[PDB]
RNA sequence: AGUAAACUGAGAGUAGAGUGCUUAGUUGAACAGGGCCCUGAAGCGCGUACAAAGUGUACUGAGUGCACUUGGAC
RNA sequence: GGACCUGGCGGUGCUUCAAUCCCUCUAGAGGAGCCUGUUCUGUAAUCGAUAAACCCCGAUCAACCUCACCACCUCUUGCUCAGCCUAUAUACCGCCAUCUUCAGCAAACCUGAUGAAGGCUACAAAGUAAGCGCAAGUACCCACGUAAAGACGUUAGGUCAAGGUGUAGCCC
């Protein structure tokens, strides 16, 4: 079992890009979808100013190539998790974007959690759910920000029992505490959907990678 | 047994030290991955705080030369009636000719800003522009 | 406040039984007789003599079975037969057990003038029915 | 756990097994209600909450589902809305808003179950606003012009909201007549009308009028064939007992438009119903209670 | 007691000359309303403001919207006038007394 | 509301002993709409307190006069 | 001394309220007699109960007995490996009353830069809560109503005279 576990799991690691992601996108297409538009400078918070490209008539522009940058360690990040077939659980509360998150969230196996948060259904997740319960690996938050514009409890829950969190943050939100923050813009159906599309593939690949290992190994 | 103190550290730094404590029993199923490709930034915690005195946010405003023009153009023009089709990323405006006849007629080697502008007019009214009037 | 045949509840961590936690009204209804006998049924007679055999039997084998009846004792008026059945720990030994249960056998059976029966089920610990 | 619930279903089998054997039926056409019949006499058990008495039924049935643990062997969740909490109630949420998208893109029998119902049927605990935001939901869903495809599965979450005619008898001479019985307080009647009569209604053999000495009671009695516009068309004969003066009188009453349902059209029925002729009364006199001097009379108020 | 008394004399009068005027608003000053008494209670806590109503429902009820929206502005208005130097909280009431005596004469007639 | 009211039976207990108690049954209605002073329960809330206020200045015998501050309310 | 947090209090008004606070319907008590309980007087001569929550109450009940009272007389290891109806309910168990004609009580868990403290928003914003209780369930004749149930606490509430019992004291 010892050469099966290396083979299998440290593999991936030795390789920069192992699930081949970076060919998900493009910063043509993320402009496309306008991953770059972001709130009004007014509305900026002030840790998103080294992702801000820039102010074009009082709207923040977002630095589509941070933004590739961070997609590209982000999509990483969660293909690696999902091939070692740890848990995903996407985060949003954008009632817009609810339905396409939980179907997504469905098509990919990993799972969602789009409606109001109960609190502690993480610090407290043991008496919630039963103590043999197994937490995420990994969260996806959709959207950072509460129907209240505040940083979703989800955020500081997760860093709390130390689980990583991969987060769109829009030019107002906090990536003070996202594990890995992709700077862009939260709000557009067509940034939203071109996130889903992504992530949903990067999950497939990662998963379908992982059995095909497996067969390789177990066959010879 | 994970630390729960968010405000120290970051999950990496604290479940690192944990286990260089040995009180956690075993690394975590993402400290492998986060430990090979660690984000730009380390998760750390930090509190917003507001500008006071004379420091300003670095964030520089978007300009460019052609934007001279494009505020003359609607000055004296307007919005005119060729509707913004902003799906399309190759769209060209009546506004993108005329910048685009502007930065010709420059480069051509006349320079006077004015004479520019009145000669762009004229030469898209001869291309067959509608380059109609605001006021 | 009616204090009758009633379990207060204390911070949770007094185990009960399904007799203890069970209350009087519910009698008939989630829980039968301790005893079964036909002297109170209409038309019969003795019930009173039903009433003083069973106080006797109860006190008799709560001194008999110290520290060792997980549960109370059920008593069968079949005919003139009586059976006692019991739930008792399995922390006296078995010889001793046996002896008990002969002893008070027969001593009962001749005090009273009819054949009885005693019949243990041991259990590791009296049965939790919930905690108070 | 799956296992454990496999090993009790083996073990619910051998035991079915066992009882079939015991009582001779056929193991193998050996069914649930005959496991039932033979379990009920073979414990004998006089407790009046049927939840309280022994079973012997499938694992399926007996446990609780308890949500089935939700996590397999390796920990991963079955439902992809596990995390909500209250993942049966938002599947169903979402399954109704995609019919919901799916219809927009196209384009007194009933009601809908109560919260109990649903949360039964979802084997989840929701709340009022729960409730409240499924309900209105399946209530657009109706609006929207919701076919045969979706009133199909709308059904599943509806809740639907006569006088039985005697058979005409004859009697040996071949007159047809009906019998009919009714009880009030605690007076019975039972009523003989024919399909012909002159209008006499004999009580206990004797005419209505000496019975009944009272203008009222006669009143009662006259009250449904004169209902029915039929007084004179039948000859009635009517037995009473128990009870007192005017509760006989009600009891003769009932039996009597019971007995002419039968005679009189499916409309005149309908209309008797209506107006409380064929309605059993259901007003009995309340139990006096320990410590007051009536079934609501409290003793005077000492001071 | 007759400084009681006196305080709601003089609060009588204040807030009959208030709502003589647009002062408190335009709003307030159409609806034309006529105050049957005040009275002040024995505490100091309140100052019950009856004033007579109409026969329309739909005037009661905007009328009593607009009083208890301006009441507060009232109190300040007349705490600024130094008519008294501390005003309690005002409290609007409807006034019907008058329903009585009118159905009588109408069933008298 | 088969409620009140009225009436009549039965039972507990004793040797006996109630107009007491318990219980069964019979006939069997009237109002049900207003308000909150009185009782109590709430919310809106207010103000008490235990576990308008003040500074300066002057008269008078604690108030007043003038100015000032909110370390008060609107 | 400064700045804060919580509990208590009004002889605190406005608005909602309640066989249901007042009116509204019916039937009654008080006025007369008698039955009956209690208090004061009396008696050589009965204990307890004592505003709602005592007053045909402990008592489903006193001519002796009952009886624990008074008077007188009599007995001394005493029916009991004695006994005690003698104090202590302001030690208790046991059984109850009152709100309760309530619905809340709640352990165990999880923000204030980890202070006392706090934990609400449904187009939801940190609360979850086992368990108890209401509820639900059950008896009666329904699915109704009445019964039953009625948690934690409130009055040192009562009951040592149902019985048991800590404590006090008597044993010619
Ligand atoms: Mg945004």
């Amino acid at each position: 079992s010892t050469d099966f576990n290396d083979k299998i799991l440290n593999e991936p690691l030795k390789h920069s890009d192992f699930f081949n992601v970076k060919e998900l996108f493009s910063v043509r297409s993320l402009f496309d979808a306008r991953v770059h538009l972001g709130h009004k400078a007014g509305c900026r918070h002030r840790f998103m100013e080294p992702y801000i490209f820039g102010s074009r008539l009082d709207h923040d522009i977002i630095d589509l190539e941070q933004t590739a940058t961070h997609l590209q360690l982000a999509l990483n990040f969660t293909a690696h998790m999902a091939y070692r077939k740890g848990i995903i659980l996407f985060i949003s509360r954008n009632r817009q974007f609810s339905y396409l998150i939980e179907n997504m969230a469905r098509d990919c196996g990993e799972y969602a959690h789009t409606r109001y948060f109960r609190g502690g259904m993480l610090t407290n997740a043991r008496l919630l759910f039963g103590p043999t319960v197994r937490l995420p690996d990994l969260i996806i938050f959709l959207h950072t920000l509460n129907n209240i514009f505040e940083p979703h409890v989800a955020v500081r829950d997760a860093a709390k029992m130390n689980i990583p969190t991969v987060g769109i943050v829009d030019t107002n939100c906090n990536p003070c505490l996202i594990t890995y923050p992709v700077p862009g813009n939260d709000d557009s159906p067509l940034a939203v959907h071109l996130y889903c599309r992504l992530f949903q593939t990067a999950i497939t690949r990662a998963k379908e990678k992982r059995q095909q290992v497996e067969a390789l190994y177990r066959l010879q | 047994a994970g630390s729960r103190l968010e405000t120290v550290g970051s999950i990496f730094s604290r479940t690192r030290d944990l286990v260089r404590a040995g009180v956690l029993k075993e690394k975590p199923l993402w400290f492998d991955v986060y430990d090979a490709f660690p984000p730009l930034r380390e998760p750390v915690f930090q509190r917003p705080r507001v500008r006071y005195g004379k420091a300003k946010a670095p964030i520089q405003d978007i300009w460019y030369h052609e934007d001279r023009i494009r505020a003359k153009f609607y000055s004296v023009y307007g919005s005119g009636q060729r509707a913004f089709d902003l799906f399309n990323p190759n769209f060209k405006s009546t506004c993108q000719r005329f910048v685009e006849k502007y930065t010709e007629l420059q480069k051509l080697g006349e320079t006077d800003e004015e004479k520019l502008f009145v000669e762009t007019g004229k030469a898209l009214l001869a291309e067959g522009v509608i380059l109609r009037r605001v006021g | 406040k009616n204090r009758a045949a009633r379990v207060r509840v204390s911070k949770g961590d007094k185990p009960v039984t399904y007799e203890e936690a069970h209350a009087p009204h519910y009698i008939a209804h989630r829980k039968g007789w301790l005893s079964l006998h036909t002297g109170n049924l209409d038309g019969e007679d003795h019930a009173a003599e039903r009433t003083v055999e069973d106080v006797f039997l109860r006190k008799f084998m709560w001194g008999t079975f110290p520290g060792c009846l997980a549960d109370q004792l059920v008593l069968k008026r079949r005919g003139n037969q009586l059976e006692i059945c019991a739930v008792v720990l399995r922390q006296l030994s078995p010889h001793k057990y046996y002896f008990l249960v002969g002893y008070s056998e027969t001593l009962l059976s001749y005090f009273y003038k009819c054949p009885v029966r005693l019949h243990l089920q041991t259990v590791p610990s009296k049965v939790v029915y919930k905690y108070l | 756990t799956e296992d454990f619930i496999k090993k009790q279903i083996e073990e619910f089998n051998i035991g079915k097994r066992h009882l079939a054997n015991m009582m001779g039926e056929d193991p193998e056409t050996f069914t649930q209600e005959d496991i039932d019949r033979a379990i009920a006499y073979l414990f004998p058990s006089g407790l009046f909450e049927k939840r309280a008495r022994p079973v012997m039924k499938h694992p399926e049935q007996i446990f609780p589902r308890q949500r089935a643990i939700q996590w397999g062997e390796d920990g991963r969740p079955f439902h992809y809305l596990f995390y909500t909490g209250k993942q049966s109630y938002y599947s169903l949420m979402h399954d109704v808003y995609g019919m919901l998208l799916n219809l927009e893109k196209h384009q007194i029998g009933s009601r809908w179950l109560i919260k109990e119902e649903l949360e039964e049927m979802l084997v989840e605990k929701l709340s009022d606003l729960d409730y409240m935001q499924f309900i209105r939901l399946l209530e657009k869903l109706l609006t929207s012009q919701c076919g045969a495809a979706e009133e199909e599965f709308v059904q599943r979450f509806r809740r639907s909201v006569k006088q039985l005619i005697e058979p005409v008898q004859y009697d040996e001479q071949g007159m047809a007549f009906s019998k009919s019985e009714g009880k009030r307080k605690t007076a019975k009647a039972e009523a003989i009308v024919y399909k012909h009569g002159s209008g006499r209604i004999k009580v206990n053999g004797i005419d209505y009028q000496l019975y009944f000495p009272i203008t009222q009671d006669r009143e009662q009695l006259m009250f449904p064939f004169h209902f029915v516009d039929r007084l004179g068309k039948h000859d009635v004969t009517c037995t009473v007992s128990g009870g007192g003066r005017s509760a006989q009188a009600g009891a003769i009453r009932l039996a009597m438009a019971k007995a002419l349902c039968s005679f009189v059209t499916e409309d005149e029925v309908e209309w008797m119903r209506q107006a409380g002729l064929l309605t059993t009364d259901p007003r009995v006199r309340e139990r006096k209670k320990p410590g007051q001097e009536g079934a609501r009379r409290k003793f005077t108020w000492k001071k | 007691h007759a400084r009681l008394r006196a305080l709601n004399g003089l609060l009588y009068k204040a807030l009959t000359d208030l709502l003589c005027t647009p002062e408190v608003s335009q709003e307030l000053y159409d609806l034309n309303v006529e105050l049957s008494k005040v009275s002040l209670t024995p505490d100091f806590s309140a100052c019950r403001a009856y004033w007579k109503t109409t026969l329309s429902a739909e005037q009661n009820a905007h009328m009593e919207a607009v009083l208890q929206r301006s009441a507060a502005h009232m109190r300040h208005l007349l705490m600024s006038q130094q008519t008294l130097r501390n005003v309690p909280p005002i409290v609007f009431v409807q006034d019907k007394g008058n329903a009585a005596l009118a159905e009588l004469d109408q069933l008298l007639a």
